[PDB]
């Protein structure tokens, strides 16, 4: 990475290089700053009302709360909260501190211990078939912890219920609070219970001496989406200013990347936040504070070639920049012998006025050689020694001698 | 190819059968792809070699076993013959050609006019050394005298553009 | 057709982009990109030999005399006009019938113009086109030299030095070659010249109308653009992963969960590039065959007189004239 | 192609929505490559 | 020889069959088959 000659050496995988012209990597520009832009939010999220409530719901009539306009600094749970189970599915736990969330819902209920394994996609049990089910494309996080000192009494707690005896299995996130006598056999039922007609609800016991697996557990399922919409919810990250017309790494509401930010004439709709070009890449975004639209453009753009006479005669080189009109800044070095051919800006060679044959082809009628102190010269190629013919009207040339040639043809 | 190693004996020395099949399948896929690429490229090169071989087989027939009249097919100049030589994975042809050497300028005109009748050369062209008029061939200046055997007559002298006046003998 | 378009690909920019994680993961293959670029470079180098073989038959740039002094023929439409790209009338007509590596600065594609021009969207993904070594003016100068040698020396300029001969004394030879005597030509010179002029005029009027007639040269450009645009569109495929955007994968997943998803995209896009290069290698062969045929016609039909049937035109061959077009050559065959 | 079977109806009869994707993806990749090879060799044959 | 046999391929029918789960997954490629059929159509038009 010291110069293009070393790059082509490492490409060819050799310490010597034969004379010619080689193609190198494109002109890369590296960032200088880092930008972060989150919305302007002040309040914290209701971790207390949720995790430290006094009465939780039942698994058949589970509760679903909404979360909006808050900051999710879960570190406040490290003091007195201890979680036995924590599993995230569509996101890694080490990135929950750098993102912003779109439509956050929190589902809460209580079960027995040996059923917590059933809160997951594709589990086929009593809690996943009749009471509570999760999609197969679930994005979110499941949390569970024991509550044998709150939900258990010294004589039996029968205020938590679960649905047995349903006719068909539930669907994702669909609820059922019906209480209609379930008919086991084919004989009809008329609201009376005997020998084939059962009440479809039953209650745990939740004693304080019951063994693990019969002790109560509180569960919380957090559902959300990521990186598609406004996402009024955000995490603990302090923002910076906005730097336009410079190559910067950015983080817009959890979307990372690197580029140049510029103003746009596009006009979005109040339910849009990203641009998503043909190739599914972002090329526009709405700042969550000023509400203005900005474009996004890469920093790397170019095409660079290296002219070499050979590492056994010289170590001077020339460089050709194909997308620069030096008549000047997108260059590695400036040198002192700029030419500006039609195929790009050539840096490292002295332009002459003569016309020889092509030794090293460059493009658009330009060639390069190692002329006479020795240097690199670039010139316009010759086409074959202009001549003329003497056609008057009535004159003819006839030969008076011949030659016998002998030529070779290899095949 | 997305695996933990490129050596099957390190994979099989640390991992069991189930964990190792996952890693061996990737290597299999990648190496199969490598061989497919190799074979495709060789199939594309064999075509070039076959075209060159067919052209050489045509040159042997048309330049060695005969005398070609095509231009620039066997040599540079008017073809005479050719000779083959064998080389590793190929062949070499030595083409013998005729090339004119020394040009000289003359003035010329067609349809000579002896007496009311035009005469054409019937092979070759008319030329003049300044005062006299000869007829000669085209690729080697050997002048002859103009008689009624080396020419033929056609029509009268009222149309041709360039016609000149001289004497033809018998 | 005589040539196609040259291309180059930076694979780290197409596959990985500007991310460093993907570029570190991509070192574990490292050997196929050099192979792809080797192939493409072979193609590119062949594309200039294909032209040097057709147009650079002679190495003496013969000039045209001021006063024509021809027997009645008119080459005003094929010969140049120094007023103007010192091309000819018909050549200009040809160039204005085929639509489409020049400089495109980063200051132009900067803004909304990017992702909306179809040429900036390629350069932003590592795909670049290279200018040919022979410019159109050089090609036209070569063609003019060939024409002016044919018109003033017959065929002798293809077998050594160039000897001069009047045009009518040359058409008499070209007549005796098919089986017709001389007197036929010397006795109908004016009419033959008029017919030739009217034929070339009909050519000019049919090429000045609004019918393309040049599809064999347009399909080349169309294919070469369709390939690259298809390649740019192929970047919206997930290839079995959760997304086609590396930054979305890297904003939600850690170093361990992300390799499983980035390797899929790497493999997919590498296969895409492989396919592109294979198809280009297969088309270059067709172009090479056509170029060799054109190089045989320029020597058997322009530099001499052919006796083969239906090679240099349909009928008893008299001569042929070349003209340069974009990516190819045109022959006017006089029979 | 590295999967548990070569019959999609034997896969979709035992495995669910998510455990079946990882196999059908392998089969798709392999059969697509087969078609690619067929077309490439036919392109090379048509030139002769 | 002067010509060969013309062919056409339905990629959804070769890869996925009558299944409607493999088709939705194959939509995630959706542009590698059109290429195949383009090539084959070129071959067929050339053979005439
Ligand atoms: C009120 C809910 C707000 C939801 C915000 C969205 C995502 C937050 C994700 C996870 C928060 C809980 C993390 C558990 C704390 C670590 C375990 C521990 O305590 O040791
Ligand atoms: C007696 C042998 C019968 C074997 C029949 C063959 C396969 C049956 C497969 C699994 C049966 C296990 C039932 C688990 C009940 C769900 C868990 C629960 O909520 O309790
Ligand atoms: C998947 C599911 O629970 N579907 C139920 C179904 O049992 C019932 O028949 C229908 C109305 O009849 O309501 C719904
Ligand atoms: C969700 C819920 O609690 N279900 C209620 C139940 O409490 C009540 O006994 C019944 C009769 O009104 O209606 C239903
Ligand atoms: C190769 C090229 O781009 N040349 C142009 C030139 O025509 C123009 O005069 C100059 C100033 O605008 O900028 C540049
Ligand atoms: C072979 C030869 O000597 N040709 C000459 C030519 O050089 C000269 O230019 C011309 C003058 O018109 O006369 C003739
Ligand atoms: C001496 C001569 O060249 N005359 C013709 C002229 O009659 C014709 O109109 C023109 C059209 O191209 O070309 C020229
Ligand atoms: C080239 C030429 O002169 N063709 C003539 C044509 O002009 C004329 O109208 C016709 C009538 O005799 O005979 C013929
Ligand atoms: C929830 O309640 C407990 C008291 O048991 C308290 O210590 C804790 O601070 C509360 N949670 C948070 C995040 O503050
Ligand atoms: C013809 O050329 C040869 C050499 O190639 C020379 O020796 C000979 O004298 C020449 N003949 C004439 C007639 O000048």
């Amino acid at each position: 990475a010291l110069d293009p000659l070393s790059e082509t050496k490492c490409t060819l995988k050799s310490f010597t290089v034969e004379k010619g012209i080689y193609q190198t990597s494109n002109f890369r520009v590296q960032p200088t700053e880092s930008i972060v832009r989150f919305p302007n939010i002040t309040n914290l999220c209701p971790f207390g009302e949720v995790f430290n409530a006094t009465r939780f719901a039942s698994v058949y009539a589970w509760n679903r709360k909404r979360i909006s306009n808050c900051v999710a600094d879960y570190s406040v749970l490290y003091n007195s909260a201890s979680f036995s189970t924590f599993k995230c599915y569509g996101v890694s736990p080490t990135k929950l501190n750098d993102l912003c969330f779109t439509n956050v819902y929190a589902d809460s209920f209580v079960i027995r211990g040996d059923e917590v394994r059933q809160i997951a996609p594709g589990q086929t049990g009593k809690i996943a078939d009749y009471n509570y089910k999760l999609p197969d494309d679930f994005t979110g996080c499941v949390i569970a912890w024991n509550s044998n000192n709150l939900d258990s009494k010294v004589g039996g707690n029968y205020n938590y219920l679960y649905r047995l005896f349903r006719k068909s299995n539930l669907k994702p996130f669909e609820r059922d609070i019906s209480t209609e006598i379930y008919q086991a056999g084919s004989t009809p039922c008329n609201g009376v219970e005997g020998f084939n007609c059962y009440f479809p609800l039953q209650s745990y016991g939740f004693q304080p001496t019951n063994g693990v697996g019969y002790q109560p557990y509180r569960v919380v399922v957090l559902s959300f989406e990521l990186l598609h919409a406004p996402a009024t919810v955000c995490g603990p990250k302090k923002s910076t200013n906005l730097v336009k017309n410079k190559c910067v790494n950015f983080n817009f509401n959890g979307l990372t990347g690197t580029g140049v930010l510029t103003e746009s004439n596009k006009k979005f709709l109040p339910f849009q936040q990203f641009g998503r070009d043909i190739a599914d890449t972002t090329d526009a975004v709405r700042d969550p504070q000023t509400l203005e639209i900005l474009d996004i453009t890469p920093c790397s753009f170019g095409g660079v070639s290296v002219i070499t006479p050979g590492t056994n005669t010289s170590n001077q080189v020339a460089v050709l920049y194909q997308d620069v009109n030096c008549t000047t800044w997108r260059v590695y070095s400036t040198g002192s012998n700029v030419f500006q051919t039609r195929a790009g800006c050539l840096i490292g060679a002295e332009h002459v006025n003569n016309s020889y044959e092509c030794d090293i082809p460059i493009g658009a009628g330009i060639c390069a050689s190692y002329q006479t102190s020795q240097s690199i010269i670039a010139y316009t190629m010759s086409l074959g020694a202009e001549n003329s013919v003497a056609y008057s009207n009535n004159s003819i040339a006839i030969p008076t001698n011949f030659t016998i040639s002998v030529t070779t043809e290899i095949l | 190819f997305g695996a933990i190693s490129s050596v099957l004996n390190d994979i099989l020395s640390r991992l069991d059968k189930v964990e190792a099949e996952v890693q061996i399948d990737r290597l299999i896929t990648g190496r199969l792809q490598s061989l497919q690429t190799y074979v495709t490229q060789q199939l594309i090169r064999a075509a070039e070699i076959r075209a060159s071989a067919n052209l050489a087989a045509t040159k042997m027939s048309e330049c060695v076993l005969g005398q070609s009249k095509r231009v620039d097919f066997c040599g540079k100049g008017y073809h005479l013959m050719s000779f083959p030589q064998s080389a590793p994975h190929g062949v070499v042809f030595l083409h013998v050609t005729y090339v004119p050497a020394q040009e000289k300028n003359f003035t010329t005109a067609p349809a000579i006019c002896h007496d009311g009748k035009a005469h054409f050369p019937r092979e070759g062209v008319f030329v003049s050394n300044g005062t006299h008029w000869f007829v000669t061939q085209r690729n080697f200046y050997e002048p002859q005298i103009i008689t009624t055997d080396n020419t033929f007559v056609s029509g009268n002298c009222d149309v041709v553009i360039g016609i000149v006046n001289n004497t033809v003998y018998d | 057709p005589v040539s196609m378009t040259k291309t180059s690909v930076d694979c780290t920019m197409y596959i990985c982009g500007d991310s460093t994680e993907c570029s570190n993961l991509l070192l574990q293959y490292g050997s196929f990109c050099t192979q792809l670029n080797r192939a493409l470079t072979g193609i590119a180098v062949e594309q200039d030999k294909n032209t040097q073989e057709v147009f650079a038959q002679v190495k003496q740039i013969y000039k045209t005399p001021p006063i024509k002094d021809f027997g009645g023929f008119n080459f005003s439409q094929i010969l140049p006009d120094p007023s103007k790209s010192k091309r000819s009338f018909i050549e200009d007509l040809l160039f204005n019938k085929v639509t489409l590596g020049f400089i495109k600065q980063y200051g132009d594609c900067l803004g909304d113009i990017a992702a909306r021009d179809l040429i900036c969207a390629q350069k932003f993904n590592g795909l670049t086109v290279l200018p040919p070594l022979l410019t159109d003016e050089m090609i036209a100068q070569y063609t003019s030299a060939l024409l002016a040698g044919t018109i003033t020396s017959g065929w002798t300029f293809g077998a050594g030095a160039a000897l001069q001969i009047p045009f009518a004394m040359q058409m008499a030879y070209r007549f005796n070659g098919i089986g017709v005597t001389q007197n036929v030509l010397y006795e109908n010179q004016k009419l033959i010249a008029n017919q030739f002029n009217s034929a070339i005029g009909k050519i000019q009027d049919s090429l000045s109308s609004t019918a393309s007639a040049l599809g064999k040269l347009q399909d080349v450009v169309n294919q070469n653009a369709q390939a690259l645009n298809t390649l740019v569109k192929q970047l919206s495929s997930n290839f079995g992963a959760i997304s086609s955007v590396l930054n979305d994968i890297l904003s939600r997943l850690d170093k361990v969960e992300a390799e499983v998803q980035i390797d899929r995209l790497i493999t997919g896009r590498l296969q895409s590039l492989q396919t592109y290069v294979t198809q280009q290698l297969i088309r270059a062969a067709e172009i090479r065959a056509s170029a060799n045929l054109a190089a045989t016609k320029m020597s058997e039909c322009v530099l001499g007189q052919s006796k083969r049937v239906d090679f240099c035109g349909k009928g008893y061959h008299l001569m042929s004239f070349p003209q340069s077009a974009p990516h190819g050559v045109v022959f006017l065959h006089v029979t």
